[PDB]
């Protein structure tokens, strides 16, 4: 009873019943996304209400208890991250209105249907043929038309209820002593009185942005090729002094350029490394390759998998007609009870989706001692992160020849190294720019500088300014262009695609410097050290137990995400890029527009 | 004297002399002197009945731990704060007795265990039990030692 008695001895009934309740929740779950039938959706439905009123109940009782008067860290956190009301503090009826139009936006963002004005009776959803209409068609009419299209149906709709859903959700989040909603995210990464290892609330602008200033010396040499690369395939449509029209990335939005790897690669003749035939030549299985995997894991100094998880998991799609959404995904039902639900086929890329998942899974065997609310990564980065490591370092051409795969006579030569660096380059360092913008829009919108008739035009010069793309058709205030995007209208945060991209390299670096690699970091690899898996599993056992600026520290060496290691990691595509634009003109000029001429 | 229950995996680590942990700190305490001989083993096909097998408790909550070959069974409503209980659960008042939901599709660690424990004691007693002897067939009309 000394004034924390009962927050230690609440918190133990709390763990318990807990740890068990999701349990049982997570199973149901399991089970309907592997059997698809009617009944189990009933069966798991009422499994997770019990599970989330248990919780709110727990959650409203935890509030008894001061937060200023406990002096242990541990519990603290624990009470701090139960004790959040989250929603349902505001009005009631203003609580169904908030989950009417977050629905509404959801469902309006599902079922989007777009016609031809040649054919308006059949026509196309957005998710089959939309996504390969932008990103495989060549005709500039026809890409233009699927661009304004998705944003002239799609966009109108979307605007007069995300007017609403901007104030509510303000009004939400400012009734727990925060002044916007943008705070309420950035909130994540904040750390406070561990006497050094503080992390304000604030400085992840601060850092965001003085990271995004290193950047663009490779950004805009990128820039620069892709243009001067574009030019070929639509003659006279770009200018050498502008931008690009955003109905020619690859994509709906213009998030990931990988698919211009058609249009520009380096060395049209001299394919890159790939073991697709070699695969089957040697009649390899889905368990095949998920012991390479396991052998992999467990050749740098992790244990084994747990002798549970090859009866349970469900390796290749079940034979008969069994529908279970195949999408891969690493289940952590708790009790040491851990399962990989996806639908492999038997291809090097499975080969690398193998291991980006049974890195999650060694992620959550770590750290499976901590108290059942410190389950998690240190952030909402560091998980994605610690997985892509070992897809990164598992497709070198070393980690390859060494398995039996690769012909032993093969010689890699610095024409493949380059076409493979784009190929990374054009999804890695391609993304950020998009990223940044976006996130930094959506926080001047919830802080509320940006006034609510000016939205698109701002939008749009910050494309123009900062990533380099420009819109092809003007725009005016009964549009809204960001509600186009998954993670926009379905209230997702878009902030952690952008520090994953720096703590992979980090990552990368500080584990296989102790591996006593001595080449360039793109042929790194991480297999028969046992320094490398050392470093690495005294901070997968951690979990939030501590400070993330701990946990990275005790990796790298820093306290903060640095870009240098990024840099690094793609000095020699810099090196080729300073050569091939010896006579184009760098950068863009934020003057030209694809219909004033 | 011979002791049997059942317990989590990660657990049997604390059936032995000098241990702590929910479990050995008031379930069940052996002494600092132990002569005894432990056994245990994995009975997951045996007592794990899948959707939850609500029989085996543990008790969680206590004043203080346990003595040496103790026992305690009661089911007095625990009292953490500083109002008394009256006998009712909710904010301070906690039910001290839990159960293990066990299930076949656990890992190691978490499936039930089975503990045996056999313990001697020599008070004053010269001939409770001997153990076992060998075997052979005794020769004859040979000088042997017998
Ligand atoms: C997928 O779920 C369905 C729905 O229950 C299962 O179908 C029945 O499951 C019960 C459960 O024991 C069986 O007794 C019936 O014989 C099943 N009937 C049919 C027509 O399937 C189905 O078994 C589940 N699939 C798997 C692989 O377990
Ligand atoms: C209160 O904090 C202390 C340390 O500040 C925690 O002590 C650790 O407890 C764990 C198990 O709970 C042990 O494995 C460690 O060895 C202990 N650390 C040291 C330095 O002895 C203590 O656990 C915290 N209280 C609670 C309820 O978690
Ligand atoms: C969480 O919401 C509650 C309202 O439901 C806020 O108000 C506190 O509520 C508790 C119990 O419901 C009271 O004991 C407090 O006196 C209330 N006021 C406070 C704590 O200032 C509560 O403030 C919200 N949580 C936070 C962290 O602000
Ligand atoms: C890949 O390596 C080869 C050999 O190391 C390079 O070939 C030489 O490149 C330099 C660079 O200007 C030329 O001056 C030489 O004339 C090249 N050698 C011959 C025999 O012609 C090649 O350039 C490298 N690839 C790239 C893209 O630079
Ligand atoms: C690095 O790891 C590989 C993976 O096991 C080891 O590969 C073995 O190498 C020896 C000799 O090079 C071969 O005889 C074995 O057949 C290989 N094993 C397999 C499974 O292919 C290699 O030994 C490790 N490196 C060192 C220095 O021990
Ligand atoms: C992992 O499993 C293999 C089975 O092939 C076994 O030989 C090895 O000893 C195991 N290692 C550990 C650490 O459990």
């Amino acid at each position: 009873s000394t004034i924390e008695e009962q927050a230690k001895t609440f918190l133990d009934k709390f763990n318990h019943e807990a740890e068990d309740l999701f349990y049982q929740s997570s199973l149901a779950s399991w089970n309907y996304n592997t059997n698809i039938t009617e009944e189990n959706v009933q069966n798991m439905n009422n499994a997770g209400d019990k599970w989330s009123a248990f919780l709110k109940e727990q959650s409203t009782l935890a509030q008894m208890y001061p937060l200023q008067e406990i002096q242990n860290l541990t519990v603290k956190l624990q009470l701090q991250a139960l004790q959040q009301n989250g929603s349902s503090v505001l009005s009631e009826d203003k609580s169904k209105r908030l989950n009417t139009i977050l629905n509404t936006m959801s469902t309006i963002y599902s079922t989007g249907k777009v016609c031809n004005p040649d054919n308006p009776q059949e026509c196309l959803l957005l998710e089959p043929g939309l996504n390969e209409i932008m990103a495989n068609s060549l005709d500039y009419n026809e890409r233009l038309w699927a661009w304004e299209s998705w944003r002239s149906e799609v966009g109108k709709q979307l605007r007069p209820l995300y007017e609403e859903y901007v104030v509510l959700k303000n009004e939400m989040a400012r009734a727990n002593h925060y002044e916007d909603y943008g705070d309420y995210w950035r909130g994540d990464y904040e750390v406070n009185g561990v006497d050094g290892y503080d992390y304000s609330r604030g400085q992840l602008i601060e850092d965001v942005e003085h990271t995004f200033e290193e950047i663009k010396p490779l950004y805009e040499h990128l820039h620069a090729y892709v243009r001067a690369k574009l030019m070929n395939a639509y003659p006279s449509y770009i200018s050498p002094i502008g931008c690009l029209p955003a109905h020619l990335l690859g994509d709906m939005w213009g998030r990931f350029w990988t698919n211009l790897y058609s249009l520009t690669v380096p060395f049209g003749q001299k394919p890159n490394i790939d073991v697709t035939d070699a695969m089957v030549d040697q009649a390899w299985d889905a368990q095949r390759i998920f012991k390479e995997a396991e052998k992999f894991f467990v050749s740098v100094g992790l244990p084994n998998m747990t002798q549970g998880f090859w009866e349970n998991s469900m390796l290749t799609d079940p034979g008969n007609v069994q529908k279970a959404v195949c999408h891969p995904t690493a289940w952590d039902l708790g009790k040491g009870d851990f399962r990989i639900l996806m639908c492999t086929k038997v291809t090097m890329d499975d080969f690398l989706t193998a291991h980006h998942e049974m890195g999650h899974i060694q992620y959550d065997m770590a750290y499976a001692a901590q108290p059942f609310l410190l389950r998690n990564g240190a952030n909402e980065g560091f998980h994605e992160a610690v997985g892509e490591i070992m897809s990164l370092s598992a497709a070198t051409p070393k980690h390859l020849k060494s398995i039996g795969l690769l012909s032993p006579d093969f010689q890699e030569d610095n024409e493949t190294e380059i076409n493979f660096l784009l190929k990374q380059a054009l999804t890695i360092v391609g993304t950020l720019p998009f990223t940044y913008m976006l996130e930094k829009w959506r926080w001047m919108v919830f802080k509320g500088e940006i006034p609510k008739d000016q939205w698109m035009k701002k939008w749009w010069e910050m494309k123009r300014e900062i990533v380099g793309v420009v819109e092809p058709v003007p725009h005016d205030e009964t549009y809204c262009d960001p509600a186009s995007l998954f993670h926009v209208s379905n209230d997702y945060s878009f902030i952690r695609y952008y520090t994953r991209t720096l703590y992979q390299f980090q990552f990368q670096e500080a584990l296989c410097q102790a591996a006593k690699h001595e080449g360039p970091l793109h042929k790194c690899d991480i297999s028969n050290s046992t320094e490398a898996g050392q470093k690495l599993f005294n901070m997968l056992r951690l979990g939030k137990s501590e400070p993330w600026t701990l946990a990275l520290e005790n990796v790298v060496g820093a306290k903060n995400m640095n870009v240098r290691p990024l840099l690094n990691y793609f000095e020699p595509l810099f090196t080729w890029l300073k050569d091939q634009n010896k006579n184009s003109f760098v950068g863009w000029s934020t003057d030209w527009s694809p219909y004033a001429d | 004297y011979a002791d049997s229950f059942v317990i989590r995996g990660n657990e049997v680590r604390q059936i032995a002399p000098g241990q702590t942990g929910n479990i050995a700190d008031y379930n069940y305490k052996l002494p600092d002197d132990f002569t005894g001989c432990v056994i245990a083993w994995n009975s997951n096909k045996l007592d794990s009945k899948v959707s939850g097998n609500y029989n085996y408790l543990y008790r969680l909550f206590r004043k203080s731990n346990l003595k040496p070959f103790e026992r305690d069974i009661s089911t007095e409503i625990y009292q953490a704060g500083n109002k008394p209980c009256n006998g009712v659960a909710g904010f301070n008042c906690y039910f001290p007795l839990r159960s293990y939901g066990f299930r076949p599709t656990y890992g190691v660690g978490h499936q039930p265990y089975r503990v045996v424990v056999l313990s001697f004691e020599l008070l004053h007693a010269p001939a409770t039990v001997c153990g076992p002897k060998k075997s052979t067939n005794l020769v004859k009309n040979k000088c042997v030692n017998f």
